[PDB]
């Protein structure tokens, strides 16, 4: 417990250190940082974030179907039938999905009526935190969550196997960010009704946690949506017809991401009965993971000839199509070791210092990047070794 | 009827065929000696508290002594097959190699000539072979025939067939949907009247049964020509070995050994030889050239074999009745003769099985990868290009483009792919691609300044540093990106060299059973003898300036085994009883590890040479179960993977190599399981399959598949004739779950089907049970149900098992599991030396004092027997003589009185042909299996001339005899009416069988009434007129479109795949019980019971 | 509209007739947002995501709330969020001078009735004197972004407003036929929209101008991006065809089958479409589909789906890979090698962004 409390504050703390967690405070504290009342994220934060959306992203849109609830709208005011008031408090999105539902019908007159698809995107919903009442005025607070709504309306035979499918492909989606993947389980806890979808986890530092979810509510709330004379349109087959099914989203979380940065350094314990206590570690993100690929940096002179360059690495750098830290400001704060640690408390993979032997030690990319290989680089192969580190890298 | 008692109920199904209480035990004696006892074996008294009900109403059958009705059982069926048999056997025209031919048939052994193949052996009896391409398709390329004339076909017209050429996709893949339109020629003939049995050796011709079964009807049996030999002129498992080396290249080599070949030489031994086959082998992997070499001797290939299966045939009948059972023959048909479902799934549920061990090992690998990354590399020591940078070093190779020839001199225009380095063939390099662009820069601004600069900076930088041709042809980087090491090379399925990369040990901090050191890589474990000896690292004045200096890397290397030293002695008592790279104590003096020495058993130590500083290491055990060399591997399969889910093993501080022992244990079974696996391949109905809408009914997609494999089952192989099927034969639930950690599910599944079928427990237990009861007077007993005594008591008789580790309090599936050892073939050092290896530290002489001990209690009073086996008194007092059958019939011919049996003869077969028999034991058992070896832990089922063998066969054998009458009986009813269906199976304990959905119930009597008459006719030869109830109603028949054993289970594991029984297609349904089954069916059928259910 | 009733075509934006109106349109009040728009959307916002946030990564994505407790309200100064965070981020770059940090957030203003404006917002914070330097020139910076290389983008006007309470900056719109619009509203708070927010101490806040402290000006470059799309939407229209700026088409293009017809041709160019995606090129498949849909009554399609080429893959190709294709544009049906057609488009793609 309190080897898990000091593992806790040496992941959150360099949380609020080096910007990842925007906000500061008791807001913070892990039960209320799992519940929202935080102030956000560094920009790191966000590079995060968006790798990940972005990275999940891609994954949802490859195969031969794929769309989007195409809005994700706060929105909702309405009265009655729809939705059904329970309890106190606003009016915000809960289910990225319902409104996936109402483009359904079109989505539908898309792919040919043909399809039996999933259509879906990104972006923020509201939860609210009361965990009891009295005092006072009442039913106060709220938390932010942005959510991955895939929806798929599916015959009765895409069915369960496609909810089965489902339940595959994310799961070696994860391992696939996953430094120790072991942590990120399936149950079937729920539903006397409905049946199947199950719900995923993660095993932080004290116990599991909800992340996504899985439903097959197949075809049930449609009819709920747009009434019939048991109507409209059922859905094509391929040449019959029938009521398309539910597709179940994991929801989102800020929260996969924040399991991630998580197993990555949540590798605590990691060394917490091994070796000699030099335990300074270092957050570990994938490569495609981590919110900067490297820092670029500057030393001597002439001090600008070489600020120079590394001016010159940047662009060049920027250009290719990866995150940097620009060292050139760089040189100025701290002292070498110490950038070390931050960059490795950063995750920033590997950098390189553009020093006297930078230019005058005519050439070299100088070494940085762990497990110490300090090798010398001439600055391009490798600047284009890099381009490659990604790709395999990404790959998998 | 009644309920009578001198023991067990009988009641009036016995009446029929039997008596209930009938068993002339006689007076006092008889019934008094077997009641003495258990006063002292503690039994009686409180028995008198049974649970005892049944009410059975049953009568099927007719006969004077049950087994004579067997016998007539094994009639019908012998008798069909026999008639075809015969004919061929007596048959005279000889070989006839005409020119040769091409495809599909017609005949051609002749006057003259060839053809009229429209369409199959109008023969009526003959014999057959196959062969099958490394096109790798299981599918055929040309059949060889006999009797009649049939032939050859499309293997060689194929090689002019499309698709471009070898390991990626390429039409036979396409291939699978050949599978219906091909046959195995037809597959049959008519099943109108006579059907040709066939008679050859092995597989893949039973792969001519590739397709001759598979329909779901057909009349045809066959039987091995290899089996028999197995069955008559057969060798054990270590015997034969050691009669194999020194056999080729002493007594009663008539060697038999299996194949085809070595029997040939023992039956005729002419032309004795291989036509054939220096070929088919020098590339039993080059095609497209293969027609070439067919056209002209294929049809030689043909011949030897044919010579083969007549040349062990018309011998191989004659001294098999020379062991004489119509029953034995008959089961025997039908097991050959077995089934297989299978739908769209296997593949699929295959396919999924095969993502997972990758993850698995891509995932230790990062692991892996990142600790030794991590590790090395935090120690800030020595200086750069040495040291912990070797190891780093290797491993982690990667931007190479020194080497190997190619295209050079010749190669058609780059898109900027130019390798350097490259040497031999590679260098005739011509001037050319090297310049500027007028074309244009990006941004306005010192950025193209800057931009522009820089490359001229790196531009230069180039004509700066190392050589400038590497420049032209720019690498592109060989392959990886992080730290891993490339051996690759090898193509082999599932492969991960980064373990035998010795070192991997020290990083993955190894030691921990028999507590510590870390380990070495591979070979040993250090301690804490803080010597006074083995250090004198000591000093004085001298020391200071000198150690320092070092000379050899070994001060430096010492310096570490040094720190790790200290370190590892304070490391251990912490653990146990809880830096500049020499820190961490595995790494540092391990560097290199972890040496000579020898396995040698050594529950000992080094004596020197190798022992250095502070701490003794103990080269760690063992290396039977290997057998040959020094430990080697850590992760090393056998012992070591028992001990990583061992009490002892590890990965000191957190998630990281137990999560990598842990995960591996996982995949292990699979790497081999694996290949076997996916390799059966399959065949499928395409549409004429199953008709009636029977299609219909059952519910299925139309756009799944719906074939299936057929596996070699060798009727006979084994001496004990068991089975021959590797994968199948071998089927397990999911202890150390994961993928094929069981696809027994996927197995069976045609639509409109299920498969009856049951578990008989102990069904040898009981055997050996009233063997000896039954001439220990009164076959009531002691161990067998004496001992097993009516006792289940609540959780069951496991709990008996479990008697016998308690009394003596240990764990039991590790206790049940040597009795059955017990049973078969010796005790005294095998129980020591299993027992002490899966045990610790009470050495070799407490291990004694068990072995010894509970050899004792079942078999230890003087010259050879009291407490339990006067039954083993007799197969050893019955079997130490003659040779004999198994009181129920059957000879087993090789014969340590009977090797020798003329008389006492030639130094008596050396009298050491008998102590190099006194060394395969204890090895021959964890040897015994192939695959896996004595199993998993949790059920785990796997068992020169001289007891041992002969007792442990004499169950066996006699388990194979109780498979086929369960087997000759259910086939001869279903027979009988309420059709139902199909298979063989005679698997483990279970046996399987396929049913319409409909009487499967009906099935249900059927097995159920099988055994009892099994079981009843047992007890008549064997021990005499009687048996009872528990037994009788089984525990009830299993029924479910899956494959497991006890249904309700759902196999959650595969740890992948398994949504399973969700991930779906099935989900189970029960085994009746027998009371209830008796219910719906109500006196089984004709078409009579019917309607009400 | 002309264009109106092409514009809905498979539903290009969620919403019947009346339920969309080119008032609710600008009142995003509109049913909603449908399909083909977002990919646009994502598009475009993306494109604007390296527009300023890419360019000179001097700035950073920042992540301000969408609610607000205590006085319950809406997020309607999105460029507020920023504000708060400056303190927070200030600690970020040592103490230098100056940078912004973006936020695409979808803002408000839901007019009784309501609707909601995406939005994407850049707060950075110059100083005083090389203020307004480092101020006017910056319409110029992105007055490119929607110019961004221009089609008929040759009609992007700006007023200038006299005043309030801001200090100033110009206003932006675009020439709407119909009737002009205000598109995106830079300001010059060069005076406080801080101060009183992050008052007290004001020695902790502000900036410098290379070696002296000093608090930085506030400024604003928000317009809301929700309907951004919306004028692109314009300058695309002028048989019914609909041509398009190239990196934006939400699709880049599509295919079917053809002379094979059934089976494997269509499962080659299905491949081909994943392997055209797995690097980064949208596409669309006719597959399974069984109907030849004709050509010229499915092309017009493709014009009202403002798409970009296509690729008839046909039988006259399984024994030679030689697709004919279109575009969108002016039909000149070519013939091409359906292969280096992975590195092709890319040419027309990332050249697209050239000219």
């Amino acid at each position: 417990a309190p080897g898990s409390g000091e593992g806790s504050e040496a992941l959150l703390e360099i949380c609020q250190r080096r910007h990842f967690l925007s906000g500061s405070k008791q807001q913070l504290s892990r039960d209320s940082l799992l519940s929202g009342c935080h102030p956000g994220f560094g920009p790191l934060g966000v590079e995060l974030r968006k790798n990940l959306a972005a990275e999940w992203w891609t994954s949802v849109v490859v195969f031969r179907e794929q769309v989007f609830p195409v809005d994700a709208l706060h929105h909702k005011p309405g009265p009655l039938l729809p939705g059904d008031s329970a309890f106190r408090s606003g009016k915000l999105r809960e289910n990225l999905l319902h409104g996936a539902l109402e483009h359904y019908v079109n989505c539908l007159d898309l792919v040919n009526k043909r399809l039996p698809y999933g259509l879906a995107q990104i972006g923020v919903c509201f939860h609210p935190v009361f965990d009891t009442k009295q005092i006072r005025n009442g039913v106060k607070s709220i938390g932010e969550k942005t959510e991955a709504s895939l929806v798929w309306f599916t015959p009765p035979r895409t069915s369960n196997q496609w909810l089965d499918f489902w339940l595959r492909h994310r799961l070696q989606w994860w391992r696939k960010f996953a430094m120790s993947p072991s942590n990120f389980s399936s149950s079937d806890c729920q539903d006397e009704e409905g049946r199947k979808g199950n719900k995923l986890y993660y095993n932080f530092p004290w116990g599991k946690e909800l992340i996504e979810t899985l439903w097959n509510l197949g075809d049930h709330e449609l009819l709920h949506m747009y009434p019939g004379n048991v109507s409209k349109l059922h859905g094509r087959d391929g040449r019959k017809n029938v009521v398309p099914c539910v597709l179940s989203v994991n929801g989102d979380l800020d929260r996969g991401m924040l399991a991630y940065l998580y197993d990555s350094f949540q590798l605590t314990e990691n060394s917490f009965t091994r070796k000699k206590n030099l335990h300074r570690k270092v957050l570990k993100l994938h490569p495609c993971l981590a919110p900067i690929k490297v820092a670029l940096d500057v030393g001597r002179g002439p001090t600008l000839e070489l600020r120079q360059v590394c001016q010159g690495l940047f662009n060049e750098l920027l250009e290719n199509g990866i995150s940097v830290w620009p060292g050139y400001l760089e040189t100025m704060q701290s002292s070498l070791e110490q950038l070390y640690s931050k960059y490795d408390e950063m995750s920033i993979l590997f950098t390189v210092l553009v020093t006297e032997t930078t230019l005058e030690n005519g050439l070299i990319h100088l070494r940085s990047r762990d497990t110490t290989m300090k090798e010398m680089m001439h600055i391009s192969k490798l600047k284009d070794f890099l381009i490659k580190y990604i790709s395999s890298a990404k790959n998998v | 009827r009644h309920n009578p008692l001198d023991i067990q109920m009988l009641s009036r199904g016995l009446h029929e065929q039997i008596f209930g209480q009938g068993g002339e035990m006689p007076g006092e004696a008889a019934v008094r000696r077997s009641v003495e006892h258990l006063q002292k074996h503690g039994l009686w008294g409180q028995p008198a508290v049974p649970l005892p009900d049944v009410e059975l109403r049953l009568p099927p059958l007719y006969g004077d002594n049950l087994d004579q009705h067997f016998r007539l059982l094994a009639q019908k069926q012998s008798l069909p097959y026999l008639e075809a048999a015969n004919l061929l056997l007596q048959a005279q025209l000889p070989p006839k190699p005409p020119a040769w031919a091409w495809a599909e048939g017609w005949t051609r052994y002749g006057p003259e000539g060839e053809a009229v193949p429209v369409a199959i052996p109008e023969e009526r009896a003959l014999v057959f072979d196959v062969e099958v391409c490394l096109a790798e398709g299981t599918c055929p390329t040309l059949a060889v025939a006999i009797s009649p004339s049939a032939w050859y076909s499309w293997c060689s017209q194929r090689l002019v067939e499309e698709r471009y050429s070898w390991t990626s996709q390429l039409s036979p893949a396409d291939l699978i949907p050949l599978e219906v339109p091909t046959g195995a020629s037809s597959p049959t003939q008519r099943d109108w009247q006579e059907q040709l049995v066939v008679g050859h050796n092995v597989s893949f011709d039973r792969a001519h049964i590739r397709e001759q079964y598979l329909i779901q009807g057909s009349r045809m049996r066959f039987l091995d020509t290899m089996s028999m030999h197995m069955a008559i002129s057969g060798l054990s498992s270590f015997q034969r070995s050691l009669w194999i080396a020194a056999k080729q290249g002493w007594d009663w080599l008539d060697i038999s050994s299996v194949n085809s070949n070595s029997l040939a030489e023992v039956h005729r031994l002419y032309v004795g030889g291989p036509p054939k086959e220096p070929r088919e082998l020098f590339v039993k992997g080059t095609m497209k050239d293969i027609r070439e070499n067919f056209q002209d001797l294929m049809q030689y290939c043909a011949q030897d074999v044919w010579a083969t299966h007549e040349v062990f045939q018309q011998q191989l009948p004659l001294f098999l009745e020379r062991c004489p059972h119509p029953v034995t023959l008959a089961g025997m048909l039908e097991m050959g003769v077995s089934y297989l479902p299978v739908n769209q799934n296997w593949e699929r549920y295959l396919a999924e099985a095969q993502g997972t061990y990758e993850e698995l090992q891509r995932e230790m690998k990062k692991s892996l990868m990142d600790l030794a990354n991590d590790a090395c590399q935090l120690l800030s020591g020595e200086r750069y290009k040495e040291d912990p940078w070797l190891w780093d070093l290797e491993w982690d190779l990667q931007e190479f483009k020194q080497k190997k020839a190619k295209k050079v001199k010749k190669e058609p225009a780059t898109a900027s792919k130019l390798p350097i380095e490259g040497a031999g063939a590679p260098g005739d390099p011509m001037d050319q691609e090297d310049l500027g662009p007028c074309s244009e820069e990006e941004e306005f601004q010192q950025d193209v300044m800057a931009r522009a600069c820089l490359q001229k900076l790196k531009g230069t930088t180039e004509l700066l540093p190392k050589r400038p041709q590497h420049l032209p042809g720019h690498p592109g980087w060989y392959r990886k990106l992080c730290p891993r090491l490339d051996d690759p090379a090898w193509t082999p399925g599932p492969s991960l060299l980064s373990l035998q990369m010795r070192v991997t040990p020290k990083l993955m901090a190894l030691t921990w059973d028999g507590f510590p050191l870390h380990y070495s890589e591979r070979h040993g474990w250090g301690y804490l003898v803080p010597g006074r000896r083995d250090n004198l690292a000591k000093l004085p004045t001298g020391t200071t300036l000198e150690s320092a200096g070092v000379v050899c890397p070994y001060r430096a290397i010492e310096s570490l085994y040094r720190k790790h030293c200290l370190e590892q002695g304070k490391q251990q008592l912490m653990p146990q009883e809880a830096a500049a790279v020499p820190g961490q104590p595995l790494a540092l003096t391990a560097r290199g590890g972890p040496k000579d020495t020898q396995p040698s058993y050594h529950h000992g130590n080094g004596p020197y040479n190798d022992v250095d500083i502070p701490g003794c290491w103990f080269f760690k055990l063992p290396h039977k179960d290997g057998n040959s060399c020094n430990v080697g591997s850590p992760f090393a399969k056998d012992f070591l993977p028992k001990m990583e889910d061992g009490t002892l093993q590890a990965g000191p501080g957190g998630a990281s190599g137990p999560r990598a022992l842990e995960i591996n244990k996982m995949i292990s079974f699979w790497r081999n399981a694996h290949k076997r696996i996916s390799s059966q391949m399959v065949v499928w109905l395409p549409r004429s399959a199953l008709p009636r809408a029977v299609i219909r009914h059952p519910d299925y997609d139309e756009e799944g598949l719906y074939g299936a494999i057929l596996p070699q089952v060798v009727t006979a192989g084994t001496i004990t004739r068991r089975a021959v099927e590797p994968t199948w034969l071998t089927a397990s639930n999911a202890r150390p779950d994961r993928v094929g950690s069981e696809l027994k599910a996927m197995v069976q599944a045609p639509p409109g089907y299920t498969l009856v079928g049951a578990d008989v427990d102990s069904q040898e237990l009981w055997i050996a049970a009233v063997l000896g009861d039954a001439h220990f007077a009164g076959m009531h007993g002691c161990t067998a149900f004496g001992w097993m005594t009516l006792q289940g008591r609540k959780s069951r008789g496991t709990d008996l098992h479990s008697k016998t580790a308690t009394t003596v309090g240990i764990s039991r599936e590790h206790a049940k599991i040597f009795n059955y050892g017990r049973i078969y073939g010796a005790g005294q050092p095998f129980a020591e030396r299993l027992l002490m290896q899966f045990n610790h530290r009470l050495t070799q002489q407490e291990a004694a004092e068990k072995a010894q001990q509970m050899y004792a209690a079942t078999k230890g009073l003087r010259w050879y027997r009291l407490s339990d086996e006067g039954e083993w008194l007799v197969r050893e007092l019955n079997l130490p003589v003659d040779r004999t059958e198994g009181g129920w019939i059957s000879l087993q011919d090789l014969r340590k009185v009977q090797r020798e049996t003329a008389r006492k003869s030639q130094w008596k077969k050396w009298e050491v042909v008998a102590e190099r028999a006194w060394k395969g034991g204890t090895e021959s058992e964890m040897f015994n299996k192939l695959e896996s070896i004595a199993t998993s832990d949790i059920p785990r089922t796997p068992v020169e001339e001289f007891m041992t063998s002969r007792v442990n066969w004499v169950v066996q054998s006699s388990a194979v005899d109780y498979l086929h009458l369960m087997l000759v009986a259910m086939k001869w009813l279903f027979e009988e009416f309420a059709i139902d269906g199909r298979f063989c199976i005679s698997i483990h304990d279970e046996v399987r069988y396929l049913v319409r959905e409909e009487d499967r119930y009906r099935a249900a009597l059927a097995l159920q009434i099988t055994n009892l008459l099994t079981r009843c006719m047992f007890a008549y030869k064997l021990g005499l007129n009687d048996l009872p109830q528990s037994v009788a109603f089984f525990s009830a028949v299993d029924i479910d479109r899956c494959l497991r054993k006890e249904v309700t289970m759902d196999c959650k594991t595969p740890s992948n795949p398994t949504g399973m029984e969700r991930r779906y297609g099935i989900p189970q349904g029960e085994a009746l019980d027998i009371y209830q089954i008796i219910e719906l069916t109500k006196g089984s059928l004709e078409k009579r019971s019917q309607p009400g259910p």
